[PDB]
């Protein structure tokens, strides 16, 4: 069983914690705790090979904004999430990636573009400017909804697979 | 440069550390031993988060730490001096202009800031997962509502007032799938009709379904509460962990349920329907990663009034056979080969608990509370983070469901089975092994006959799922 | 190569069984444990000169699963009788204990020793009169061991490997 550090990060209400426990417990939370740091884990058999998934739920609230090398020392890959109903959390995207390549001293982090909150009618960021940034890192695109579950597999489970080939 | 801390005189937290106070194992370090102080220092620590240590810590410290002593600590924690002006700082005051005040930026930045933060998701993890405490101690809630409702300042704004409502919610106190589940299955006893359901009556996927939901749902309400401290062995473990032994009380029902059902059947042709019945019902728990399950079918079939049936085990179909054989060796050598399918399936699973039990008993009793050290008795807490890596995994396998529909007239039946009666454990088991040597004498007394007890069509109905549409 | 036994440890849960085995298995005197550890329960010995292999199966903690005693017990070559000299009760369950092995075993003589444990330091209820005239009327050997200083604890296993070696 090999074991993959993955975290999730963006801007707060974006609905990282949301996600997670959608995908840990099958359960959506209508709630919005803001989080400082959660962490879970998850045993999962993806293409055919048992893994351990570390799965790190970080803060978007701009007050732990100080508090992220940390946290990305250890990642092995990111969620780069933001809410599609939100452009704010959409231009937030920028910070984590140049963030993420600071800390990480790489040009090549794994890393998946989430846009959130699909099951939303009031769309306020089309689909191809986010899957214009996305291609503009070399990372795929993909959009869920924590409510609904959809896409949400497919997030994370992108996530592992770029680990595991990086 | 570092920054400079606080005298260690006015804030405990700031004792260099030294093996007098602190041991690391030998990229965040793990922590051997420590005091107390030491521990809460790295639980809360400025330089990085440690979101397994809180998990740990919090599952594990009452065997060291009392629950209101561990408030006053991180509270104590949370009070950090600020510092003083630094000489840039006061020049430029009497000169009538406002100070850079750098190093008193940098310290609230670096060090308040993300130590108050940290102390904070103890404190939200101690109430969103370890509620206990505050459930069994009302003062101790009084004390962190107030603690909570009275920290100041619009950094810690946010979580303050979270967590505040979080504990209101937690005084006071649904799922989603990737697709449908299967239609129930039924055989001969027909919906509602209660009073005909057994063993061969019910239909055997839908037996193995209902019972996984039932041993599921009994695995996942166990809290780590009733595990730490060895508990569940003690005087008081009805009190301590009544979901734990709930959950070992109905397995062993089950299992004395499948060698009553077995004992009782005199008719050798009717007795090895009733034993391929149950062999099915395995088949249908391996499917579905009950390891539970299967292990109530194997301990009944190792047990001395079943074992011992050589005319019946001599007339189990030979693939049957196969699939017993298979899930008993699941037991072998230490339980090696579960341990290695419990670790390779993709779940939802229900583990078997009892190797858990055993490790975290072992754990605790073959390891020494502290460590003494330079004249010094430190907090042994690798000990601690080996029962919280058992902890742990029990954890992990309690998130995911089943998505099998709830049949509630079968719930209802193997919620109230009880095979033993009014009679006492001794009483009934060797009842059970006395049917054992009536049904099949020991050699040289001879094999009777026995007449037939069942009226309905023995032929199983297989368990593989149907699908109208 | 060399022969390896099957022992298995029965008793009263709650009150210090566990100790017996670990004190063994130990690093002596390192007073350390990983349970998970896979062959934490295996030792090599030298007993009368002849080297051989113990496999010792303890299930501390899992007594309320009575139903699995059967199959636990079905493992063994030897079984180690274990009560505590501070609660009668335990001493009580022995007789039951001794009889569902020799049903699993089939057999009216299976190797074993009865065991009397000192797990704390309350106060013995069980006379090591007791238990000696108990283990007599049963015709097996009685060892008395200490769960903190590792007294007797060879003496146990060793004399039950002696018992399967004489069967
Ligand atoms: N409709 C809808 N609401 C969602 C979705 N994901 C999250 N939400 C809602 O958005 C709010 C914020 O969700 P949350 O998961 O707490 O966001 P977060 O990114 O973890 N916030 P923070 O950074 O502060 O920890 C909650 O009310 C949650 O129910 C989604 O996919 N659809
Ligand atoms: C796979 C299965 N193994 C064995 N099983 C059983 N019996 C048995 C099993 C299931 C039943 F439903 C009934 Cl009815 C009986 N006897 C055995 C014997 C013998 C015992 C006593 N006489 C000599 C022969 C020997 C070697 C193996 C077995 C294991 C789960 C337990
Ligand atoms: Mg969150
Ligand atoms: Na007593």
């Amino acid at each position: 069983m090999t074991e993959y550090k993955l975290v999730v990060v963006g801007a707060g209400g974006v609905g990282k914690s949301a996600l997670t426990i959608q995908l840990i417990q099958n359960h959506f939370v209508d709630e919005y705790d803001p989080t400082i740091e959660d962490s879970y884990r998850k045993q999962v058999v993806i293409d055919g090979e048992t893994c351990l998934l570390d799965i790190l739920d970080t803060a978007g609230q701009e007050e732990a904004s100080a508090m992220r090398d940390q946290y990305m020392r250890t990642g092995e890959g990111f969620l780069c999430v933001f809410a599609i109903n939100n452009t704010k959390s959409f231009e937030d995207i920028h910070q984590y990636r140049e963030q993420i390549k600071r800390v990480k001293d790489s040009d090549d982090v794994p890393m998946v573009l989430v846009g959130n909150k699909c099951d939303l009618a009031a769309r306020t960021v089309e689909s191809r400017q986010a899957q214009d940034l996305a291609r503009s890192y070399g990372i795929p695109y993909i959009e869920t909804s924590a409510k609904t579950r959809q896409g949400v597999e497919d997030a994370f489970y992108t996530l592992v697979r770029e680990i595991r080939q990086h | 440069g570092q920054m400079r801390l606080p005298s260690a005189d006015v804030y405990r937290f700031a004792e260099p550390d030294s093996e007098e106070n602190i041991i690391f194992e030998e990229g965040i370090p793990i922590i051997k031993a420590g005091t107390v102080i030491k521990l809460i220092e790295r639980l809360t620590y400025h330089m990085y988060a440690d979101p397994n240590f809180v998990r740990t810590f919090l599952t594990t410290y009452r065997s060291f730490c009392k629950p209101q002593e561990l408030l006053s600590l991180i509270i104590e924690r949370f009070e950090i001096p600020e510092p003083e002006p630094t000489e840039a700082d006061r020049i430029a005051i009497e000169n009538g202009d406002q100070p850079l005040s750098a190093e008193l930026k940098r310290f609230r930045k670096e060090y308040i800031q993300p130590v108050q933060l940290r102390v904070l998701n103890v404190c939200r993890h101690w109430v969103e997962h370890h509620f206990y405490d505050f459930e069994r101690d009302a003062y101790l809630l009084q004390r962190m509502e107030e603690f909570i409702g009275t920290v100041r300042g619009k950094a810690m704004k946010k979580w303050v007032e979270s967590i505040t409502k979080i504990i209101q919610r937690k005084k006071i106190a649904n799922i989603t799938f990737q697709s449908s589940p299967p239609t129930v299955e039924w055989h001969i006893s027909r919906p509602g009709h209660i009073e005909t359901f057994d063993l061969l009556t019910l239909h055997p996927i839908e037996i193995a379904r209902q019972l996984t939901l039932l041993e599921s749902d009994l695995y996942r309400a166990v809290q780590p509460s009733e595990l730490v401290g060895s508990v569940w062995t003690k005087e008081d473990k009805e009190i301590n962990s009544p979901n734990l032994l709930k959950m070992i009380r109905h397995t062993t029902n089950l299992t004395l349920w499948f060698e009553k059902c077995i004992v009782e059947t005199e008719n050798l042709e009717e007795r090895v329907a009733v034993v391929s019945r149950i062999i099915e019902i395995l088949q249908v728990f391996q499917e579905l990663n009950n390891f539970n399950g299967v292990l109530e079918v194997v301990s009944a079939m190792n047990s001395s009034p079943v074992y011992r049936l050589d005319h019946t085990f001599e007339q189990i179909p030979s693939r049957q056979k196969k699939i017993l054989e298979e899930a008993h060796e699941l037991s072998e050598d230490h339980y090696k080969k579960y341990l290695a399918k419990l670790r390779s399936i993709n779940p939802p699973c229900v583990p078997f608990f009892g190797i858990y039990l055993t490790n975290i008993l072992k754990t605790e009793e073959g390891n020494p509370e502290v460590l003494k050290r330079h004249g010094k008795e430190l907090i042994n807490f690798s000990k601690r983070r080996k029962v919280a890596e058992i902890t742990g995994e029990i954890q992990q396998y309690q998130n995911q469901p089943y998505c099998l529909r709830v049949e509630s007239d079968i719930k209802r039946f193997f919620e109230n089975l009880n095979p033993m009666g009014n009679s006492m454990e001794k009483e009934f088991t060797d009842y059970l092994f006395n049917k054992s040597l009536e049904i099949e004498p020991r050699n040289p007394k001879p094999l009777p006959r026995f007449p037939k007890k069942y009226s309905y069509p023995l032929k199983s109905p297989g368990v593989r799922p149907s699908n109208p549409r």
